[PDB]
């Protein structure tokens, strides 16, 4: 059992976009103060994932990579590969060299 | 903040921390079942103790949230399920005594060996040997000897244990605000809080009697026919006016009458619908059996089996070196892991069992979307009923012809339908009075209607009145005749078979009406019908989230269990039995006229 993957199970409010919460403070679900100890109505918000190789496809671990593309007023520098057509000489052709 | 939000977060934490633990316990149990080794037994015991202690601690945390301040039906259902004390309300000494009594009854039943006096050098156990003797012998005194000796040894060992067991279970049940242990068992069907669809614990017994009153003429005709055939087989033992001798019913206890099909066949000269030889000739492996079952389930529109099912299941006997339990069992290990443990042979019975267990797997898969503590059937009847409907559908000659296992030129006349319906009645109809009598007797024992010194005198009186079976010789109070059965000795409910039997034919009528079948109900096959599968899956996906009455409304359109589909299923057989019983006398006498 691979328990090296934890998730946040409870928070008072939803996260903002592109926010990371790594706090390990006890969640207060009740009126009583938690006082830093996990007792009754007070739970630790980070819980481990159980990953076994014999689990179903809806419970198997999935690695997710999200690529975020943003355009800002700065000159854009992460460009795609620019496919290059072979060079033809001595003919009247339409040339596009570096824009 | 509020109590409901606190309960919702607690239930989320509970499901999260109980899913991995349930998966570990189930995996340990699986490793024990497929590999009987002492370390696997130790791992199973450790996992079970951890699971029970964790459930006790979570129930202790769960009780601090009062029920009446929660309005959501699913949250209230999970809190009601978790807040049950079980044996925890009872004192630690009495709880330990009850656990010890249950374990020692399990050891006595499992390792009980009985053989004939004056020849004690070797003895036979019930499951390896006595079952075959009860099912195949035609000798009166041998069956009488086996029956009386096994009930003598088992009853004389288990009678003080059962006397302690009834008192401890009644004490635990009254400590849990129930009238008796019977009320605790009837609380599974209790629906509270739903407008119109409420069901009471007291209504269950009345409904069972109301259905049994309509069961009674068909059972009387079947009993008369079986009595006449056994009179033909045994000339002098059976009386025309009295009950049947107890040891002649084809099984050890009278649970099923399916071993009397050879003796009570209407038309022996006509052939059977046995397809075993065809699979032997075409070399059908058990893998092919499960693939054909999967083809049947995809034909009706249900989801197909997962890759983990095919990879991780054991569908063949491993060998001499590795020991495994031979009983077919479908395992929902948790986290989407579904397996079948069956030692599948090339027989019709194993094929029907494969369909039944894959129906169990489909039922388990359907409620995977539900929360962890609601991952069960709405009642105990539905879980078995959804497998029994597959057992009904797969056994039809149309299904056998469709999959190629039966010859296309097989003549389906009325005689084969009559004898097949009689076999299905001996398996299905015959268990109903025995089940009803046993459950009613246990309910009266728990309720205190019957004193301890009068348990057996009433019991045989019930058996003559309901089952129409007479004792061979009178039994005193030193015997404990009910507790020789597996379910009663190991604290299992028995009304599930009665409810399963009625729900089976109700679901069968509903799916056949969905599939637009235009013939007899027993000639109906639910393959190729997407709408029938959709109607089934609507109830299947709910699990325990909804009341069983609402689920029954979803399937059959009725708010209560009904007896008319069973009578409609066996109506040609009912007319045939009424025709055949003109000379004979329907009904029995409770007196000692045959033998006592
Ligand atoms: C069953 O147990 C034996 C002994 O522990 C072991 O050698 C064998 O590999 C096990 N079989 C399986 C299928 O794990
Ligand atoms: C009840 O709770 C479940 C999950 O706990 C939620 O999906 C459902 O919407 C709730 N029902 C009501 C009526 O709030
Ligand atoms: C469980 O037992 C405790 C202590 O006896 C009791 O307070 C509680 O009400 C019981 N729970 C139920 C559901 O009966
Ligand atoms: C189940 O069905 C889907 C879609 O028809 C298919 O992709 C999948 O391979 C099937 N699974 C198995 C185990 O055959
Ligand atoms: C079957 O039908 C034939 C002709 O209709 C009839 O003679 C025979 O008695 C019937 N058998 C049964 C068991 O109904
Ligand atoms: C149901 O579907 C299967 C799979 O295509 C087919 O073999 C069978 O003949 C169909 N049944 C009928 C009655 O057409």
């Amino acid at each position: 059992g691979n328990y090296n993957y934890r998730y946040r199970l409870f928070r008072k409010s939803n996260l903002k976009p592109f926010e990371r919460d790594i706090s390990t403070e006890i969640y207060q679900a009740g009126s009583t103060p938690c006082n830093g100890v996990e007792g009754f109505n007070c739970y630790f918000p980070l819980q481990s994932y159980g990953f076994q190789p014999t689990n179903g496809v809806g419970y198997q671990p999935y690695r997710v990579v999200v690529l975020s593309f943003e355009l800002l007023h700065a000159p854009a520098t992460v460009c795609g590969p620019k496919k290059s057509t072979n060079l033809v000489k001595n003919k009247c052709v339409n040339f596009n060299f570096n824009g | 903040s509020t109590i409901e939000e606190q309960a919702k977060t607690f239930l989320d934490k509970f499901n999260h921390e109980a899913e991995d633990l349930f998966y570990q316990s189930s995996l340990a149990s699986w490793n024990y079942n497929t590999n009987i080794t002492e370390e696997n037994v130790q791992n199973m015991n450790n996992a079970g103790d951890k699971w029970s202690a964790f459930l006790k601690e979570q129930s202790t945390l769960a009780q601090m949230y009062p029920l009446q301040e929660i309005q959501n039906l699913t949250v209230k259902l999970q809190l009601q399920a978790l807040q049950q004390n079980g044996s925890s309300v009872l004192s630690e000494d009495k709880s330990k005594r009850l656990n010890t009594i249950l374990n020692t009854m399990s050891t006595i039943y499992s390792t009980g060996k009985v053989c004939n006096p004056d020849n004690p050098q070797e003895c036979l156990l019930l499951e390896p040997g006595l079952n075959e003797i009860m099912a195949n012998s035609l000798d009166y005194n041998e069956r009488l000897w086996a029956w009386e000796s096994w009930r003598s040894e088992v009853g004389k060992q288990l009678r003080p244990l059962y006397e302690e067991y009834v008192v401890l279970k009644n004490e635990m049940a009254r400590a849990n605000h129930y009238e008796d242990y019977g009320d605790y068992w009837r609380g599974d069907y209790e629906v509270n809080g739903v407008d119109g669809y409420d069901y009471s614990r007291g209504q269950l017994i009345e409904d069972v009697e109301h259905t049994f009153e309509e069961i009674k003429p068909l059972y009387e005709h079947l009993h008369a026919y079986v009595r006449a055939k056994l009179m033909n087989a045994y000339p002098s033992y059976i009386s025309p006016i009295g009950c049947l001798p107890a040891h002649l019913l084809g099984d050890m206890w009278g649970r099923f009458w399916t071993n009397l099909y050879s003796l009570t066949v209407p038309f022996g000269q006509k052939p059977n619908i046995d397809v075993t030889d065809a699979m032997v000739d075409q070399a059908w492996d058990a893998q092919r059996i499960f693939k054909e079952a999967e083809k049947f389930f995809v034909s009706v529109g249900l989801p197909n089996m997962t890759q983990g099912f095919w990879e991780n299941s054991m569908l063949t006997d491993p060998g001499n070196v590795q020991k495994a339990v031979c009983h077919p069992t479908a395992w929902d290990l948790g986290k989407g892991d579904f397996r079948i443990l069956m030692c599948t042979k090339v027989t019709m019975d194993d094929f029907l069992t494969a369909h039944h267990e894959m129906g169990h797997i489909q039922y388990d898969m359907a409620y995977a979307a539900q929360p962890f503590l609601l991952r069960n059937g709405a009642n105990e009847g539905f879980h078995e009923a959804v497998g029994e409907i597959m057992s009904l559908s797969a056994a039809t000659p149309k299904h056998l012809k469709s999959i190629g296992l039966l010859s296309p030129d097989f003549q389906e006349d009325n005689e084969t339908e009559i004898n097949f319906l009689l076999k299905q009645a001996l398996t299905i109809v015959g268990t109903l009075p025995f089940t009803y009598m046993l459950e009613k007797w246990r309910w009266m024992v728990f309720k205190g209607e019957i004193p301890k010194d009068q348990w057996m005198k009433k019991w045989w009186e019930m058996k003559r009145e309901i089952v129409g079976v007479v004792e061979p010789v009178p039994h005193d109070e030193t015997y404990c005749d009910p507790a020789s059965l597996f379910h009663v000795s190991n604290d299992y409910s028995f009304i599930r078979y009665y409810t399963r039997t009625l729900y089976q034919f109700q679901f069968q009528e509903a799916l056949c009406q969905a599939a637009k079948h235009e013939g007899p109900l027993h000639k109906c096959d639910i393959s190729n019908s997407t709408e029938a599968g959709q109607k089934l899956f609507n109830m299947l996906r709910l699990g325990k989230s909804e009341p069983w009455t609402l689920a029954l409304e979803n399937v059959v359109g009725a708010k209560n269990m009904n007896v008319r589909p069973l009578l409609n299923y066996f109506e040609p057989l009912f007319t045939w039995l009424k025709d055949q019983n003109k000379n004979s006398f329907v009904g029995w006498s409770t007196d000692w006229s045959p033998y006592a």
